[PDB]
């Protein structure tokens, strides 16, 4: 109203204390700008301690400060700009372009909090997503506004894996998409902003069909944390007033919990277990609840998540696997196993692999890969010690088989024509149920197990068995 | 005549596996069992150390 | 005589100060002090006690400002007056660096004279940006064919050393020190990498045994050494990454590449977690201050390949943690797994095997990849990964002992030649041009025949025949860095020829 | 200084005082409160303001009456040195507890002593052999290193470093200091009673050793400055009289450990496991007042008693990397019934080089190191299917490295008593030939019996002879 005055009262970390004047109440969940040397210091206002002084978080350094020192009041939480502006670029965590394409011409600000959409305006309707990744399309298919969930270990091409869903799925897409980075290197940082340069998806003199908020892990931790709820605000603009659909992408939300546990701590509520923030289920969901398909818009997250030493027990990536619509594990072993895609086959549930929703045909056929690669594995030990030898003459054809389709799986990815170097492959939804019929059926089974390795469709099974014969 | 010493070989040596297996049974369960309360105690203290402040 | 003169200086300052800022000390003890007063104070300033402490403060509360001593509290005592510096802590940075052992606050310890400073510099200074960033295209040889093949290092990237205790952890990163030897001696300014090592938390006899082998490998003309000895206080041990990452900033500002060793951040959180808990501040998971994870992000982040409107600079980084008892779950190791860009995981067990460098292959990754990798180095060792993944497989079945099928032990006999081809003596790094020979003698399958015990002889000879003859081609090798078909059949002919000596 | 104060607290043995006058101690002065019980020494340790001190308390504080007088005595203790030190067992305060009355003082000084600076620092290359194999083996010392042991303490710790006083000692001369924190008295007594036997204490004459002995009885604040006292008798070997000394610590843990149960009482948020936040700094002050200056090289042994003999615990691991060489002994290889019951494949020395014992003594040393691997990977597979079922070639390395493990024994003549088997040195060349000669199997042929509890390869022949008859 009239600038709230108000003189810092203890710089502790991230936590930095304000004693605003008296006689003025300034409110929960403000922002605060300090004037500073470099730019505008942002602190969010989280808790009233009376006596007009709140203990605010800080989004930015909070080094040289000096206690007391004016704090203008901004009120209300950090708005964002959103617009069709804001597509075309790297906009930061306080909502300033830090690609510096000069600022962007606001049409509308928004808040960085927003309320999750009312059970009465959520209506989600269930419509397949086309990955043409192989094992994603046939072991765990993806679902139109889906809340899609990239569980896997720390970079293990995690970065890779989301880059091929950008290059397919978002190319392919009528909808824009919005990618979000929270606290992520930035050598992968100016990688994708090369690469997206590169893919065309931003072009800087013209189009974008995609926005960025870059959120780095050299940001402060309270910083770290509202990465998330910036980019979301983008992507309801674009739900909502845009009014198109989305295919939002986070990155990586255990950073997201990690920079919560920590500001948990610094506001000083005693730690939960594993020293995750007790606050940690509802600020999970209320990022989660926030995204979804309303009446007015959809939006297909896809949502990183690195899973702590691979150990999917542990509370930070439970709490996250019960909030995301069709998991995806990206295991250590098969990654090993030198197949890349990474994704654990029997570890893929989608809420949409319903019989009726993918149709007979498709569930039927990955029925069968299921149970047989699920036999394969049982029967690994017993080859261990035993051998194959000791084995069934049906299992020993079985095993023959799953061998076969274990490498079936691989495809090359378009993204590793850099990595590897293999020209990618995009396989019809379709053509893979029917090439992993083929397989099943054991029509096939004259074929070796390498000519199964990085291939595509069926077409190309049969090729790759010609070349290798020669 | 062999074939007859094999099979019964296998049986004996796969047997006396057997029982030492168990033992291995017991000594991992023991393991386990103060593994298991140890964990309970670390994280514990852990979180006392939190509320004492 | 030299007394005169320093007595002269000495008399030389005078001049009263304005003490513009008080406070008096109370709460002292722990060597961590709390100062009522200082009205004026800036976050992070360095502040002089009277009594010749100098002290950094952290804590800024309402009443007590908590100041952080440098040194020990036998000479503070309650109610001194303190004067602020009026400056944020702050090191000299310069060329002088280059030979020279420094302590925290650019001490000469060594104590070789003043330091030469082009500069003095601020302890945090914020990462380059996405924008001041170009994609790396520079190698770094370690000289360690078993990392050059697996793990291979750029520039501006950071890559974990990880593994048990004092496995010759320090002997690990220094053989890189070491092997960055032949270009530095080397005038090529664009090949020339000087080199940071830090050493946090290790005793003054360690660290003067490196400074020994490496002014014996006459190393030490290219190395500037950061020490923070363990005597030396946990504030300065703290600040210790920070300075040493702004020395770094002054060569990778003037576009001169450099490699800055961080040995061992474990001792870092430590010194934090020592500090945040007299600063009283709410104890963190695992004991660790939980802000522990942005303050070792903040320091890896500074190293960068930068832009070429930047003059392609570029800071590399190598962090060095050791694993408590190898635990990878442990919050510290945890955190600077997530960090890192790479992996470079020791294993004990494999160092008792006697694979000395000990290199666990399958808790090794380097997520940078081989865009750093040299062109050559990459065709010859194309399926060196597939032929040591499939050995992993093959000796996990090898274990249970049935009777395995040709296929199998073609990997096993293949696999067992690699692991001794792997094999290097500490101390002494290999050229890299004379590494892509050996490497593709064992990648063409001609050391797979060749017994086991007699890999070493055979290693030790092969490289003596192609200095005989194949020294035309060793030279290509160098010059041309990628193996041309000429080059491969050359090569081919040479390795097919030494096949029986 | 003459301050006198008034005893606000007896909270445990740290007291606080609290001075009336506006002159006030620095921290690290040191304070008599006079008593019927005599003096008891206190040292300032945090200043809580309000002209209001808080003191570690040295002896122990039982019977304080609160606002009792306190005088201040200034600055920190100062003990008594001069070589009048060699031959007295001393207190912490410096009592002379071995009741040779007053010690002949010369220059007596502050046990906080700041350590030695980087450039002082002179690096060792020297080889110690000790003729005890499995040290000579795996790991040779050096003069002026610092030696290190882990596991239970005296439950044959104590007799390791009895063996080394046995050994390294009598050849090395010249002064040496023997300082035992918190240990047994009774053990305390045998060793003080052995010494005098061994004419290293020679009271009649003059005694090359001193020692200075701290019982595990005496109170935990007591304990924590009982090795800073030490030191300081060693700094006055090592600089002032420049002759090359010896220490031997034992246990430094106790060092830890008393720390750990003060900092409580001090009002510190305990650390990880409860240890003391100042753990790292108090260990590092305390390891870099131990070093080889260009003035003076001192040996060292340090004796680390891990509780419950995980050495993941922080004050241990701490521990692990102050030293220069170590030599874990473990629980399990005494079970073995393997004295010494060094583990072999947690050993290390950074003079374990082909460079510093040569390539021979280092080849000798790998092969050793990788069988006795390659016994250790195959234990699961040894105890779930038996060694029959292991490979041909893996049955000659299993055979060989159980002959290893026998071989390793060493019969200690301090040891004797309990062993029962007269003890046995070994020369480093001698050991270096034992162990190759039984690498090339050239002696395997006789009996795994043959190997246990016995010395040097000759040795081994002999006693095949004696089981053969």
């Amino acid at each position: 109203s009239t600038p709230i005055t108000g003189k810092v009262t203890a710089v502790i970390g991230a936590i930095v204390d304000v004693h605003f004047e008296q006689s003025e109440l300034p409110a929960i969940l403000n922002a605060l700008e300090i004037k500073t040397p470099q730019g505008k210091l942002v602190l969010e206002v989280a808790q009233h301690l009376g006596e007009n002084t709140v203990r605010t978080i800080a989004m930015d350094g909070t080094e040289g400060l000096v206690r007391g020192e004016k704090v203008l009041d901004t009120g209300g939480p950090i708005s964002v700009p959103v617009g069709r502006e804001t597509l075309g670029r790297i906009i930061n965590v306080i909502g300033e372009p830090i690609d510096e394409r000069g600022p962007i011409k606001s049409k509308l600000r928004k808040p960085i909090h927003a309320d999750p959409p009312s059970f009465a305006e959520q209506s989600t309707s269930a419509e397949i997503l086309e990955t043409g990744i192989k094992v994603v399309d046939l072991l765990a298919p993806y679902a139109r506004g889906g809340k899609i969930g990239l569980f896997g270990g720390a970079g293990v091409g995690k970065t890779v894996f989301i880059q091929e869903l950008i290059n397919n799925i978002a190319k392919a897409h009528g909808g824009f998409s919005v990618f979000t980075g929270v606290g992520e290197r930035t050598r992968e940082g100016n990688d994708l902003y090369r690469e997206m340069k590169e893919t065309g998806v931003i072009n800087l003199e013209g189009e974008s069909k995609v926005a960025l908020v870059f959120g780095q892990m050299n940001e402060p931790p309270g910083a770290r944390a509202r990465v998330a709820l910036t980019g979301l605000t983008i992507a309801e603009y674009f739900r909502d007033e845009e009014g198109q659909d989305v295919l939002l992408f986070i990155d990586n939300i255990f950073r997201f919990t990690q920079a919560g546990s920590e500001v948990s701590a610094l506001l000083g509520r005693i730690p939960s277990a594993v020293g995750y923030q007790p606050t940690l289920a509802t600020d999970m969901g209320l990022l989660q609840e926030r995204i979804t398909t309303t009446k007015k818009g959809s939006v297909t997250s896809v949502q990183a998540v690195y899973v702590p030493a691979d150990d999917l027990t542990d509370p930070a990536p439970a709490t996250t696997f019960a909030h995301l619509d069709a998991t995806t594990v990206l295991s250590r072993g098969i990654s090993e196993l030198g197949i890349y895609p990474a994704v654990d086959p029997l570890d893929s549930k989608s809420r949409l692999l319903d019989a009726a929703v993918v149709g007979q045909e498709h569930y039927d056929v990955a029925s069968k890969v299921q149970e047989t690669l699920q036999t394969y594995k049982s029967l690994q030990d017993i080859i261990a010690i035993l051998g194959m030898d000791e084995l069934s003459e049906q299992d020993k054809l079985t095993v023959e088989r799953a061998r076969k389709i274990q490498r079936f799986l691989s495809q090359p990815f378009a993204v590793a024509e850099v990595f590897t170097g293999i020209p990618g492959k995009l396989v019809r939804l379709k053509d893979t149920v029917a090439s992993f019929k083929a397989v099943l059926e054991g029509k096939y089974d004259n074929i070796p197990e390498h000519a199964f390795y990085m291939v595509g469709g069926i077409e190309d099974v049969v090729a790759k068995a010609e070349k290798l014969a020669a | 005549q062999g074939y007859a010493a094999e099979i019964s070989a296998r049986r004996n040596a796969m047997d006396n596996a057997s029982k030492n297996a168990g033992d291995m049974i017991n000594r991992y369960s023991i393991l386990y069992n103060r593994t298991r309360q140890a964990v309970i105690t670390n994280e514990l203290v852990d979180i006392i150390t939190g509320a004492s402040s | 005589e030299v007394s005169s003169i320093l007595e002269e200086r000495i008399k030389g300052v005078s001049d009263e100060a304005n003490l513009n800022e008080t406070g008096r000390v109370l709460a002292v003890g722990d060597g961590i002090a709390r100062v009522f007063g200082l009205n004026n104070i800036q976050a992070e300033e360095l502040v002089e006690f009277s009594s010749g402490v100098k002290g950094m403060a952290l804590n800024l509360e309402p009443g007590q400002v908590g100041i952080v001593l440098f040194g020990s509290d036998r000479l503070v005592k309650e109610g001194e007056l303190v004067k602020r510096t009026g400056n944020i802590v702050d090191v000299p940075v310069g060329p002088g660096l280059l030979g020279r052992v420094v302590d925290a606050l650019g001490n000469p310890i060594d104590g070789k004279g003043p330091i030469d400073a082009a500069g003095r510099s601020r302890a945090q200074v914020k990462a380059p940006g996405i924008l001041p960033r170009r994609s790396v295209h520079e190698p770094v040889q370690t000289g360690l064919k078993a990392v050059d093949a697996l793990v291979p290092i750029g520039r501006g990237q950071r890559e974990l050393i990880i593994g048990d205790r004092q496995t010759g952890k320090t002997a690990v990163a220094l053989d890189t020190i070491l092997n960055q030897k032949r270009w530095n001696n080397g005038s090529d300014e664009s090949k020339k990498l000087y080199c940071v090592y830090v050493a946090v938390g290790q005793k003054r006899s360690t660290v003067a045994q490196l400074v020994q082998t490496l002014e014996q490998h006459d190393a030490m003309k290219y190395s500037i050494i950061v020490a923070a000895t363990a005597s030396e206080a946990a504030p300065l041990q703290y600040l210790a990454p920070f300075t040493a990452a702004s020395i770094g900033e002054w060569f990778r500002d003037n576009g001169k590449h450099a490699l800055i060793v961080y040995d061992d951040l474990s001792k870092q959180a430590v010194a934090y977690r020592q500090l945040s808990l007299l600063l009283r501040r709410p104890p963190g998971r695992e004991a660790y201050p939980g802000d522990v994870f942005y303050l070792h992000s903040r320091l890896l982040e500074r190293a960068a390949k930068l832009s070429e409107k930047e003059g392609s600079g570029s800071l590399t980084a190598l962090p060095v943690i050791e694993t408590q008892g190898g635990d990878v779950s442990a919050y510290i190791p945890t955190n600077v797994i997530s960090i890192t860009d790479g992996q470079i995981f020791l294993e004990a067990e494999l160092f008792y095997k006697g694979i000395r460098p000990a290199i666990n292959v399958g808790l090794s990754v380097s997520r940078v990849g081989s865009a750093a990798q040299v062109k050559a180095l990459k065709q010859v060792a194309g399926s060196l990964k597939l032929f040591l993944a499939q050995y992993r497989e093959v000796a996990a079945f090898a274990q249970f002992g049935s009777d395995l099928d040709a296929s199998t032990k073609q990997t096993l006999v293949r696999g067992e030649r690699l692991t001794q081809l792997l094999k290097q003596n500490q101390y002494s790094p290999l050229a890299t041009e004379e590494q892509v020979p050996l490497i593709y003698a064992g990648v063409n399958g001609h050391l797979d025949g060749i017994e086991l015990s007699r890999i070493g002889e055979f290693e030790s000879s092969f490289l003596s025949y192609l200095k005989s003859n194949h020294n035309e081609l060793l030279t290509e090798i160098r010059e041309k860095g990628e193996l041309s078909k000429e080059l491969l059949a050359s090569l081919k002919s040479a390795t097919e020829s030494f096949v029986a000596t």
